[PDB]
């Protein structure tokens, strides 16, 4: 009996390999399409944004600078201490 | 962006000032943040004797 | 533009009063010393 | 890669500045951090007397 049940396993396991193989191929194709489309989106957005910066350079910047620093200091605990400090062996 | 630029190009320094003073209020918003200072610093200058 | 210094001073005082009402403070002479959390 | 290279080669500096700020935003997201400035730094310029 053992020989024929092993034969059943031999004849049954192999097709599911083809199944999973086709699935992994198709997922790779999906990745390709998504990546290229996202690339197009980003290039288009930068292309639109650049000329208005080449209009007024100085105040386009500080606004962006402050707007990013607000969030970067938003979510970090901070300890404001004066300098000339010596050592910190926690 | 261009609307912002055309608006705020009237006076840079005042915009920087007010925008920073409004960023501060949102930054340190209910979080433990210790701060070491001196009574010799700038802001507490009316704690002196006169 | 009408009167710069007075409005600037008032704004400074108000915003820093709001900010120092949320952060814990320790006020020490900073002439020498060091510490760790 | 080809598309991006054809894209950003109009102003190297501006693309350097942007895509760096979004890096900081997406990196410091987690609350697990701690940061030790000094009051005499630049971003906190408007905290002295005037």
């Amino acid at each position: 009996q053992y020989i024929r049940e092993a034969e059943a396993y031999t004849n049954e396991v192999q097709p599911r390999a083809n199944g999973q193989a086709q699935r992994i191929l198709e997922e790779a194709r999906a990745y390709k399409a998504q990546t290229i489309l996202e690339a197009q989106g980003e290039v288009a957005r930068f292309a639109k944004l650049l000329p208005e910066y080449k209009a007024a350079p100085e105040i386009t910047r500080e606004r962006l600078y402050i707007e990013t620093m607000e969030k970067v200091l938003g979510n970090t605990r901070k300890v404001l201490v004066n300098d000339k400090g010596g050592n910190l062996m926690v | 962006a261009k609307l912002f630029a055309d608006a705020f190009s009237k006076d840079p320094d005042f915009y920087a000032f007010i925008r920073s003073l409004r960023a501060y209020e949102n930054s340190f918003s209910g979080n433990q943040d210790v701060m070491v200072m001196s009574p010799d610093s700038d802001f507490f200058r009316y704690m002196k004797t006169p």
